[PDB]
RNA sequence: GCUAGCGGCGAGCGACGCGGGAGGAGCCCGCCCCGAAGGCGCGCUGUGGGGCCGCGAGGGGGCCCGAGGGCCCCGCCCGAGAGGGUGCAAGCCCCGUACGGCGAGUAGCGCUGCUUGAGCGUGCAGCGCGAAGGGAGGCGCGGCCCUUCCAAGGCUAAAUACGCCCCGGGACCGAUAGCGGACCAAGUAGCGCGAGCGAACGGUGAAAAGGACGCCCUGCGGCCGCUCAAAAGACCUGAACCCGGCCGGCCGCCGGCCCGCCGGCCCCGUCUCGAAACACGGACCGAGGAGCCACGCGCCGCGGCGAGCCCGAGGGAGCCCCCGCGGCGGAGCGAGCGCGAGACGCCCCGGGCCCGCCAUGCCCCUGCGGGCG
């Protein structure tokens, strides 16, 4: 159970957040778990989804791997690259179907320098946890 | 409906839409009591030797119904404080009450009284000349009413029969009756000597 | 008699003497009341608004408009009435309702004693749908150092065969019926294993296993005890709780036990005894009623009531 | 304007009904309205020898 | 509650128990003990005897303390004494050690004698005395006294 | 406690002292003393002194599905199995959760008016009059005491109350409900000269993939089908009333029978002596729609305890645990002064006797008092 009484346990007050939330929020709740030798190599579970991050999808439908194009922050949902609806002409643009974050598996990362330091903030802060919090 | 029903002596709500607000719910009380105890916590907090409560005198419970009990007063005489030989500064800045208007009314009431202010001087210890910070750490705030006043039980004494009969009339009723009337019997007989005046 | 009491491994330690309170009387129907009123208790206030369905101004338009005589707004529109869309409640709802009902102490404490009677008796401990088949004894009392880890709970839990029972909770997991989903009520796990410490830090280590709640022995709760007002709640008992637990009713100040009673089990075999048997005396034997037949017609059913004739 | 003054039909049945008790045992044996030295009198006589209950 | 309660079970019966001739309405009889000596003289006269007049002289302050009496019986002094100590005082006798109950103590002020002590000298000290009670208890041997 | 009192002493109304707690804390000015030492352009007509930040555990294989979050096997993490999201019901997919870190025009009195439970006056107030030792003690007036205080100047924390707004929670409501207002624009659209009044309107799908292409159209648009799990196509489900096509049948209810014949059959609700009534309301259908809650009293049952009994307010790093006063009962009766119950008895009823109130004898102490009748 939740000792922390200023958090909520109520769905309407939850809903509310994931519906109306801040954009710094929605970026951290769209985050993808690392493959496993990127978890040895970054030593961090799941890092926020960004635009040029190589994907896989374990999902049902449209399960593959792709390059991530489009970020839709406000449906909450990735597009990657590849994975696409039924098309009714050839002639016609291919439509991205949205991915959740949730149901897609990271297999690269863009590093930047902003995402080297992050993932330096986080190592640090995990390794004050290993060392019994 | 009706048959044998004692009257109601409930009045009618008064302001029960529009007023004052004559409802008092008590839903406020469990967390009333947590809010109670947390201030009383944090300003114990603040005086950690100090106990929160300051010396009050054992006083009689007023009227005839309560003669024999004591209950604790708002604070100590000045006749009191002066069988301990202290000021009422001084009794203030070492946690005993003053009350300047109570007036003892019995010299037992004075003893009781100097006697226990004996003993909370013997129990006060005074933290002066730099605050040893161990020392006054190791100092156990007191919680709750210092020395509460306790109201013995009664008990059963033993007597001589004869001793007490000295002490008492034969009929004692008679006794009793003679001195409840008294006043009476006196205006009854004081008309009475009137009503003899008028023969002359 | 004494109560066996078992290690983390499951095997036998020492032995405890009985306490008292496992002799009060079983009473379902005080432990029915006490939890009755102690669940209305912990209600939260409910009430619909003062100003519902009365900001409208309305007023009555009358006889003589071929219109009902309700209060009607300014086109017309019903208003302010039970009946009316919008209108008030007939007898709104108010938040000076009793919630809390009284119990007297001693009922309060009859209660208690008597579900803890209920958990000594095995028979009413399967009743509530716990899994009893592999714990080796009810009461159950187990020596428990300080436990900080759940890995390690349920290891003692597998030892002394209460692990039926935790499971069952976690399997129960579902979502419920109704807008309770809506209420933050979602999810509905049945309830198992009550673990009474004294003297330990065993809460760490069992608060995550599925369906069970723990209570320290001073301050036992009739609602824990006896959930959904049946007694016989699963209760592992740490050494120290329940070596305790006369201690606990002898620091209830005046108050004494309530007396043990028979059981229906003891008036049978003390009807059954000789005593009573002797005592019994034969039925006279019943009429025969048989049912109406004509005798005139049979030679033979004349012959009943007419031998000579026939 | 104007409604029956009186009937007693029905009146005898709702009587009948359970009714006709006779009034009590007490009664026909109570000492109201006895003359008041008869009365005295009994009290002396059933007050000395075996009907005393003065003890 | 609510499900096991009449009116429950009056569904679909219209008037709800209240008659068809004469229906619930608001107040048939009037608002409170009104009617009194008129139109309910019978009831405020059958069960109500005393309540219209003035019967006495008024203190306009009662003063509850000075009034307070409260009183003890000759046949409840005994039960004042703890148990332990009781059978020992009953078997001595003990003219020269009685057990002297200063009632005042246990909270009574008069000794009334409604029913008997026990044949043992007591010695009872208290602010006032009945006749009955100073005639029992000195049968008994026993002293009244009183007590400051 | 809700009584004492008040009230066409009617309906009604109505404090307080005790006692138990929460919380506790005391003081100043005038007067008088000094006099400018003061807060010194003044002032001797008197100043001055006496919370933010932060990590965060652990799941696979198969089947099947539009899609598991499902089913079957089998693990793992639990100081975390509160929850929210994710394509179906997720502790291990994600976010989180548990675990952290840094005293005078006065009092009073007279007359009047308002007010109070305050009763020959509860508090006020106009006017007239106007003290010096004075006020109070719940029946006025005059005397004499006793207890107990010092008005006509001022300050003061705490415990207490509470909306907007923020935060959490609920045996609450679920779109005719809940705020009037869940709908990106509700005090809006609209109405009134104005003060003011005041609505209606939630939901496609997992994803807009929001309709491929061919055909016929002057065109409108039809058609074929397409996207989709499905059109779910401007939207979830799609009822009843009502209606149209086809398709039987001849027509209401009840009973019998193969089933269209025979037999029975007024229009309900409602007041009412009596309704098919030429009494009233009701076109139809759907939703909503009326003895609930508080408090007081009577009585009944039930549970605990028993001459007792009692989660009062409260307090216990404690709120289902512990501790915890009045009260009520245990003694009545009388306007009161006051006085004050035993003699029996399964139970019930009655009689007898005792207690109070009222009378009457008789005897006597500490006497308009005690005893006995």
């Amino acid at each position: 159970m939740k000792l922390n009484s200023a958090v909520t346990a109520s769905r309407r007050k939850c809903r509310k957040a994931y519906f109306t939330a801040n954009a710094e929020t929605r970026a951290k709740m769209m985050s993808s778990r690392l493959s496993k030798e990127l978890r040895a190599e970054h030593k961090i579970k799941t890092m926020p989804i960004r635009r040029g991050d190589i994907v896989e999808i374990f999902t049902g439908g449209h399960k593959g791997t792709g390059k991530v194009v489009e970020v839709r922050r406000r449906d909450y949902k990735i597009c990657v690259e590849g994975i696409n609806q039924k098309a009714r002409n050839p002639e016609a643009k291919p439509v991205p179907y949205p991915i959740h974050p949730s149901n897609c598996i990271i297999k690269e990362l863009y590093m930047n320098g902003s995402r080297y330091r992050a993932i330096k903030r986080r190592q640090e802060r995990n390794a004050e946890r290993l060392a019994r919090i | 409906m009706g048959r044998n029903v004692a009257f109601s002596n409930m009045r009618r709500y008064k302001c029960t839409n529009k007023g004052p607000n004559l409802i008092k719910n008590w839903f406020n009380q469990p967390a009333r009591k947590i809010r109670r105890r947390q201030t009383r916590l944090q300003k114990a907090k603040a005086i950690f030797p100090c106990p929160l409560q300051k010396l009050r005198p054992s006083v009689t419970r007023c009227s005839q119904k309560f003669n024999l009990t004591q209950r604790i007063g708002r604070g100590f005489t000045l006749r009191e404080l002066q069988g301990v030989g202290l000021s009422a500064g001084k009794a203030r800045q070492i946690g005993i009450a003053v009350d300047p208007r109570r007036k003892n009314k019995s010299e037992e009431s004075v003893a009781r009284n100097v006697a226990r202010l004996k003993e909370y001087l013997s129990k006060v210890t005074i933290f002066s000349k730099q605050a040893k910070p161990e020392e006054i750490q190791q100092a156990i705030q007191h919680q709750g009413v210092v020395m509460p006043v306790v109201n013995p039980k009664p008990v059963i004494t033993t007597g001589s029969i004869a001793e007490a009969k000295k002490e008492v009339p034969e009929n004692l009723f008679m006794y009793l009756r003679n001195a409840r009337t008294a006043r009476n019997r006196a205006r009854l007989a004081k008309r009475d000597a009137e009503r003899e005046a008028a023969a002359k | 008699p004494t109560v066996k009491v078992f290690g983390p491994t499951g095997t036998q330690v020492a032995e405890l003497p009985r306490p008292k309170v496992f002799n009060v009387p079983l009473r379902p129907d005080i432990i029915n009341f006490v939890h009755t009123q102690l669940r209305k208790c912990l209600r939260t206030p409910y009430a619909v608004s003062r100003y519902a369905g009365v900001q409208c101004t309305a007023h009555s338009w009358g006889p003589g408009r071929a219109v009902a005589r309700l209060p009607r707004k300014h086109g017309g529109i019903g208003a302010y009435a039970n009946f009316a869309r919008g209108g008030h409640m007939a007898h709104p709802t108010t938040v000076i309702r009793r919630w809390c009902r009284k119990v007297n102490l001693n009922q309060r404490r009859y209660a208690v004693a008597s579900a803890l009677a209920a958990s000594a008796n095995a028979a009413l401990v399967e009743a509530r749908g716990h899994r009893i088949a592999d714990v080796p004894s009810i009461p159950l009392v187990v020596d428990t150092d300080n436990v900080t880890k759940t890995k390690d709970a349920l290891a003692i839990i597998k030892a002394v065969g209460v692990l039926r029972d935790v499971e069952r909770c976690k399997d129960s997991r579902h979502i419920r019926a109704g807008r309770g989903k809506m209420r933050n009520r979602r999810y509905i796990t049945r309830k198992g294993p009550l673990v009474i410490y004294n003297t330990e830090d065993v809460a760490r280590g069992f608060r995550n296993l599925p369906g069970v709640d723990l209570c320290h022995v001073s301050s036992i709760r009739l609602l824990e005890l006896a959930p959904g007002s049946h007694p016989g709640r699963l209760i592992l008992w740490t050494k120290s709780a329940f070596a305790s637990l006369d201690d606990v009713y002898a620091a209830k100040q005046n108050y004494t036990l309530p007396r043990s009673c028979i059981t229906q089990t003891d008036i049978e075999r003390i009807l059954q005894s000789d005593a009573v048997q002797k005592t019994f005396v034969p039925k006279r034997d019943p009429l025969v009623i048989e049912r109406k037949v004509d005798p005139f017609s049979s030679k033979e059913a004349l012959a009943r009531l007419d031998p000579s004739g026939t | 304007a104007k409604l029956k003054n009186h009937t007693s039909k029905n009146q005898n049945r709702k009587d009948h009904r359970n009714g006709i008790k006779k009034p009590k045992k007490s009664a026909y044996t109570s000492h109201k309205g006895m003359c008041p030295k008869y009365l005295r009198n009994l009290r002396r006589s059933r007050a000395n020898d075996p009907r005393q209950s003065l003890r | 509650p609510t499900r096991i309660r009449k009116s429950r079970k009056r569904r679909g019966h219209r008037q709800m128990g209240y008659g068809r001739v004469g229906g619930h309405r608001k107040h048939p009889s009037g608002r409170g003990k009104a009617g009194g000596l008129q139109h309910k003289r019978t009831s405020f006269d059958k069960y109500h005897p005393g309540y219209f007049g003035k019967l006495g002289m008024r203190n306009y302050h009662v003063r509850r303390n000075i009034e307070y009496n409260p009183t003890i019986n000759i046949d409840k002094i005994w039960s004042l004494i703890p148990e332990e100590q009781r059978d020992g005082f009953l078997q001595r006798k003990s003219t020269t050690e009685a057990p002297v109950v200063d009632v005042t103590r246990f909270g009574f002020f008069k000794v009334l004698g409604r029913g008997s002590l026990p044949q043992c000298p007591i010695i009872i000290k208290a602010r006032y005395f009945s006749s009955d009670a100073e005639k029992k208890l000195r049968e008994v041997g026993g002293v009244p006294l009183l007590v400051p």
